[PDB]
């Protein structure tokens, strides 16, 4: 009885908010891309070998002869995708609604974040591909650029002067853990979201209108969850090679780089703000400000209102930095050359602007209007 | 935080009816693909306009990159 | 008074079956059930599909594989 | 007089306990019409190119 | 230092639901082994890989059987060869990669297990490669060990045109052009890089199927069940 | 001079298309809160059910018929001047600990 | 007394169960 | 604070009884080697490689030429025993002082033993000796005796005809994650 009473206050009875659009479901949806990386990537774990001299023949060996390997593999590969897709949902809905108010809720998801692109990040090097591998020496090298300890710290982190058997047997302990670390920080995430209760999308106190969480939100989330399932299964079965790269077909070798070098998808958009500014350590900073920021948000909120849903310029002006991310992660993609340069320059200099200066003012000026 | 102890409501009167007594799907072309849009017409001068630009910046950016990937008519013309 | 209340009209999002106020529902009332817990019960059995497949899989992975089989 | 759905109700499914026992007899009878029907279609989508098709061929 | 990208070839398994042309495989494998094994790897493909999907047991045994290769130690404690069998991986056509720039002028033939994934384009790509070799033009000057090829990166490759009319003779009694060739081993190492293609079609049909059955029903459950709220009527009536 | 672009954000706010007037969508904090706990039962007791209209209205993704919609110039501001006061208060006692 | 057919439906649910998956 | 609270209720101001003897400090032992096991092992594991080829080589890389690598393997192999000293201690003092009337921690306590004899079992195999193996190859060998699926099961649970490559990298799998759900249970 003392496990069912935190289940019923958990997900039986919990009061939930009447309104709650379908921008709500992408958190259990993270949940279940979660637990999905972490049965797949087990019954992986069950047959890879994190050995430079078979760690490819070992991802290959589960596709071609264990038995249903390759729909393990494609499920774990392309729900690593769908986790980000989800993820990108879940932060901007938050942005959006005004959720970050929840500070400490938001202030663990930002944690949430950043532990995820820590585990995908030491996941890609895994299989030991040509973009494995040299995805790896890049953003790892990255941290070279530290002022005074930052040569050593790379050289440790490695395991020896260069990205090597030492670094992926690593990375594959640190992978296989840190989800694990996420699940627990995850229910920190939730038990935050209780003392507060949950936010809906006008921004205004729901306690006079409340429903139970079950049957309603049940039945909801599961049918979210068989969306998500769908747009997992049209990837894996239809389009498993497209949100990945050829070259990590290609055996690693360190003597040969490919010529168009990049990180995953999902990390394009910090890539380009990266590449947008030449010094080495400003690079580094720029980059690792563009995810920390999101600690700031609550700090730059102004509005009387809530919720975006009564805020004309903070709405377009949030639909613009949706387009600006979506811009950095285009030029992300594409190699350094003109007039791509100029292109990512302008819009890293715009999404820092978006947040700093004028969704602030923005919300300064939409008080003014309403006589606040 | 709990069914009682939420706030202070008053005044207040709710019908309602049984999911098996009512339809699952009333009027669901009827009225829907008219409210859906009336939604549509309210938030598209809000949300398209910057995908709009980025379509633009998109192709222009391509198309520029093909211009500059392709032969220059000053290379080595008008000099033997 | 409080008999100034009456229930407001739901004849708009009523099911065909039990539109007529003159009429006793319990003839349909079975019918309405059986319609809607009809979903339900196919819905469970293309899930119960689905799982079973699943699960097999999964279970068949960690099963004999094809290169050890082959040299045995 | 007792209609299409209801004389289901009444005897295969009002009870929490035949429902279950439908709903398994269901999936189990569903997966061979399912399987079955799905691999035609895909074999007939796939005329002549797999395997099967070919076997009498070299065999 | 352009590109120049390949076209959209109609292949036999191009659409969603389109499966492998296992003649067309079978075919696309006597190609290899007559005339792309002698340079190139296939490291993740063995005989009994062949079985049921191009060839019987039988008939991937007699050709396992036809190559020999290494097996020991024996007893006196040294190496010795023995006829192929289903279990073996194909024949690496050179001990290692240096082996494979020293044979062909410090160029590294590369493996054609994973090539149709490991290259942009994929079928497309190989068969413009392979069917597309011209004469270089005017200004371009390729030097020593070197072909022009288009579709390849660099415009200048280290590789031989591999096929031209009628280099092998097909089995079934196909006329072995040098684009029916391109067409057959292209078809063929497709599988090689992704042996699962049929069967994952399959389960994508089943899927969309079952995903077409279930989205609905789902979703007049949640209907059904929201119904309660969504044709709710509030009434206020405060006191006077 | 720009009352009429004033009267255009009302209007594209959109609460007025729920129903709710300015101050029924202030985002509560610790004086918002007090504000609201020291209202007399019926602005009380009206927000409670505008609110509670406006969220239903929220929930079925529609909004009010076009008469029903709240007007900008009989849109009341009910909780300023008990806000304002609970303000000044918190102003006053910060004034006061400064010293 | 009441849950003999009960438990006996139950049993029969659960029984074809590991004939559903195995 | 709705964290400290928790910490609060469970570690700082507990009401704990006035008379409890050294029997009870064993259940803290427990967990303290649990995080033991799980830092050393994390550690090794950033080493270790579940191949029969290397599998070997790599534990001797640890003890050798990884840097204090001997020191953490030690206290891993030998931490194994000390938190089974302490579980058996742990057992005992329950069955002494009539501590299995808490039925729920007690049978909980029950599932916390097998989960770590299966996981201290697999991690036996890891290092591939004989012993490791051949204790593998007769104690899995027992599930064959179960009356009609036996020889299924264990051909299952090896991935094939005996003990091998499969069993050894699913068993490092098993090994490095079934911790996380003891310290869950626990
Ligand atoms: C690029 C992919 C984005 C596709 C989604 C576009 C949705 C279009 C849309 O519906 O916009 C209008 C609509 C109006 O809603 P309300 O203001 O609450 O009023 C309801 C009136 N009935 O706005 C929303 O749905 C807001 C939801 C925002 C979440 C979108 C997040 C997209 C990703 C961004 C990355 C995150 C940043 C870091
Ligand atoms: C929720 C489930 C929604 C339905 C999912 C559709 C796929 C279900 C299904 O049955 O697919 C077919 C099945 C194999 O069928 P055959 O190739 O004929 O193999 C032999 C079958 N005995 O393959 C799959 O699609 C399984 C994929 C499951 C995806 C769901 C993963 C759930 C994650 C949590
Ligand atoms: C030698 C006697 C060869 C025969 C016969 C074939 N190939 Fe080959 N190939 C060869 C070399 C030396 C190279 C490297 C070329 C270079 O300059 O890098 C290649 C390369 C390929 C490639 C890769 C092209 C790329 O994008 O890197 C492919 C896809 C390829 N070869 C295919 C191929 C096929 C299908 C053949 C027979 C059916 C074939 N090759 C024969 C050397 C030789
Ligand atoms: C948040 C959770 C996870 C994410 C986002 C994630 C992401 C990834 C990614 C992106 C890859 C590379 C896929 C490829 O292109 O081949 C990968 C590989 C792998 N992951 Fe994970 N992973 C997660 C959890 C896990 C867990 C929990 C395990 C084990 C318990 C696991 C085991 C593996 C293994 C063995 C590989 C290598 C095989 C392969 O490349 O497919 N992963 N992971
Ligand atoms: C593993 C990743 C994550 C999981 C499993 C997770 C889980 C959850 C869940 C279950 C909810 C409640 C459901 C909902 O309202 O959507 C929620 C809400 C929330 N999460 Fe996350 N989350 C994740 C990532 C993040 C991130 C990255 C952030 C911020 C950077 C964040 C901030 C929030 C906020 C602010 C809410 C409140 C939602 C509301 O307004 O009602 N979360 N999270
Ligand atoms: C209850 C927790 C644990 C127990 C009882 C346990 C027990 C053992 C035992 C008895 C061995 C064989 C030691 C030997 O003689 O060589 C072993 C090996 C190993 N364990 Fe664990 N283990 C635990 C947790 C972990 C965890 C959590 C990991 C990784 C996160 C890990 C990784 C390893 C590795 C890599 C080896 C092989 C290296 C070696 O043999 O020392 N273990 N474990
Ligand atoms: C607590 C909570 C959950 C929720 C439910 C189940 C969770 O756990 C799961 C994790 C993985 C899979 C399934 C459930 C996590 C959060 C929601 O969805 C919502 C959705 C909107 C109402 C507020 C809300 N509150
Ligand atoms: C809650 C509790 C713990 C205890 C202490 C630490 C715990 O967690 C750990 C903290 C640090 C390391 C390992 C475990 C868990 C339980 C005890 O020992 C005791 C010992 C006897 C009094 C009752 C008691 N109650």
């Amino acid at each position: 009885h003392p496990l069912m009473k935190i289940v019923n206050n958990a997900f039986i009875d919990l009061p939930a908010p009447s309104n709650i659009s379908s921008w709500w479901n992408f958190g259990s949806l993270l949940g279940i891309c979660l637990i999905l990386q972490i049965l797949t990537g087990l019954f992986l774990a069950m047959h890879y070998t994190s050995d430079t001299t078979t760690a490819f023949s070992s991802v290959t060996h589960i596709c071609r002869d264990v038995n249903y390997g390759w729909i393990i593999r494609y499920m774990h590969a392309n729900g690593a995708s769908m986790f980000f897709i989800c993820l990108y949902m879940h932060v901007g809905r938050g942005l959006y609604y005004g959720s970050y108010t929840f500070l400490e809720t938001w202030n663990i998801g930002v944690i949430l974040l950043l532990t995820v692109m820590a585990t995908a990040f030491m996941g890609y090097v895994l299989p030991w591909g040509q973009m494995s591998f040299w995805g790896a020496t890049v953003i790892t090298n990255l941290l070279s650029a530290i002022p005074y300890i930052g040569t050593n710290l790379v050289e440790w982190i490695w395991g020896g002067f260069s990205v090597d058997k030492a670094t992926l047997t690593r990375f594959f302990a640190f992978h296989f853990i840190l989800p694990f670390i996420i699940m627990a920080i995850a229910m920190v995430h939730l038990l935050f979201l209780h003392e507060t209760g949950s936010n809906n999308p006008t921004g205004i106190s729901s306690d006079v209108d409340k429903i139970p969480f079950h049957p309603y939100y049940t039945i909801k989330d599961i049918l979210g969850a068989l969306l998500l399932i769908l747009a997992l299964m049209l990837l894996v079965l239809f389009a498993p090679d497209l949100l990945g790269d050829p070259d990590n077909y290609t055996p690693a070798n360190p003597l040969n780089t490919p010529p168009h070098i990049k990180p995953e998808w999902y990390f394009l958009f910090a890539y380009a703000i990266l590449r947008s500014i030449p010094n080495k350590l400003g690079g580094v900073l720029a980059l690792a400000f563009s995810i920390l920021i999101l600690a700031l948000i609550p700090l730059l909120h102004t509005s009387k209102q809530r919720s975006m849903m009564f805020r004309p310029l903070s709405q377009c002006l949030f639909w613009a930095l949706v387009a600006d991310l979506l811009t950095l992660t285009w030029i992300g993609g594409q190699p350094v050359e003109h007039p791509y340069i100029t292109i990512g320059q302008l819009a890293s200099v715009l999404y820092f602007l978006l947040i700093l200066v004028l969704m602030p003012t923005a919300g300064t000026i939409e008080n003014k209007l309403l006589k606040w | 935080r709990q069914f009682g102890h939420l706030t202070r409501v008053r005044h207040v009167i709710t019908y309602s009816l049984s999911p098996f007594e009512q339809r699952a799907f009333p009027h669901y072309f009827s009225k829907g693909i008219p409210n859906v849009l009336r939604r549509t017409r309210a938030c598209i001068l809000r949300v398209a306009p910057p995908f709009v630009a980025f379509y633009l910046v998109y192709t222009w950016g391509t198309q520029e990159f093909e211009k500059s990937k392709r032969k220059n008519p000053a290379a080595y013309e008008n000099d033997r | 008074s409080h008999t100034d209340i009456k229930v407001p009209d739901f004849s708009d999002y009523r099911r065909p079956e039990v539109l007529d106020s003159t009429k006793s529902s319990k003839e349909s009332s079975e019918a309405r059930k059986g319609f809607s817990y009809l979903v339900t019960a196919t819905t469970t059995v293309g899930v119960a599909y689905a799982a079973k497949n699943v699960v097999s899989q999964f279970v068949s992975s960690m099963s004999a594989s094809a290169d050890v089989l082959a040299m045995s | 007089a007792p209609t299409l759905t209801a004389r289901l109700y009444s005897l295969l499914f009002r009870r929490t306990s035949t429902f279950a026992l439908t709903i398994v007899v269901g999936a189990l009878f569903f997966e061979r019409a399912f399987d079955q029907g799905a691999d035609a279609i895909y074999e007939h989508i796939n005329e002549g190119k797999l395997w099967k098709h070919i076997k009498h061929k070299y065999e | 230092d352009l590109e120049l990208h390949p076209p959209s070839y109609p292949w036999s398994h191009r659409g969603l639901l389109s499966s492998l042309d296992h003649t067309s495989i079978r075919r696309g494998f006597q190609v290899y082994k007559q005339v792309c094994s002698s340079c190139h790897s296939m490291d993740y493909v063995a005989y009994r890989h062949l079985v049921g999907v191009c060839y019987t047991e039988d008939e991937a045994k007699a050709l396992a059987e036809e190559v020999e290769v290494q097996d020991g130690p024996n007893e006196d404690g040294e190496m010795f060869m023995r006829p192929g069998k289903l279990s073996d991986y194909f024949p690496k056509p050179y001990p290692n990669p240096e082996a494979a720039r020293a044979a062909n002028n410090g160029a590294l033939p590369p493996d054609l297990s994973y090539i149709v994934r490991a290259r942009h384009g994929g079928e497309d790509y190989v068969f413009s490669l392979l069917t597309g070799y011209c004469e270089p033009p005017t200004g371009v000057s390729l030097r020593e060990g070197l072909y022009f090829n288009p579709y390849f990166p660099g415009q200048a490759i280290g590789m031989a045109p591999p096929i031209y009319n009628e280099v092998l003779e097909f089995d079934d009694g196909t006329p072995a052009t040098m684009s029916q060739v391109a067409k057959d081993v292209c078809t063929f190492l497709r599988w090689a890089a992704e042996p699962e293609h049929d069967h994952r079609k399959r389960m994508g049909l089943k899927m969309l199927l079952m995903m077409g059955l279930l989205l609905p029903l789902v979703y007049a459950m949640k209907r059904h069940k929201w119904s309660v709220l969504k044709s709710r009527k509030l009434a206020y009536r405060p006191p006077k | 001079w720009l009352e009429g672009i004033r009267k255009w954000y009302y209007n594209a706010a959109g609460f007025n298309k729920l129903g709710l007037m300015r101050d029924d969508t202030i985002h509560e904090n610790d004086d918002v809160k007090e504000a609201i706990r020291r209202l007399p039962e019926n602005l009380y007791n009206d927000r409670v059910f505008r609110i509670k209209r406006a969220l239903d209205l929220s929930m079925r993704q529609q909004i009010l018929p076009k008469e029903q919609w709240t007007k900008y110039e009989e849109d009341k501001s009910y909780l300023e001047p008990y806000l304002k006061e609970v303000i000044r208060e918190r102003k006053e006692r910060e004034e006061w600990a400064k010293k | 007394r009441n849950w003999v057919p009960t438990a006996q439906l139950w049993g029969a649910v659960g029984a074809v169960g590991l004939v559903s998956a195995t």
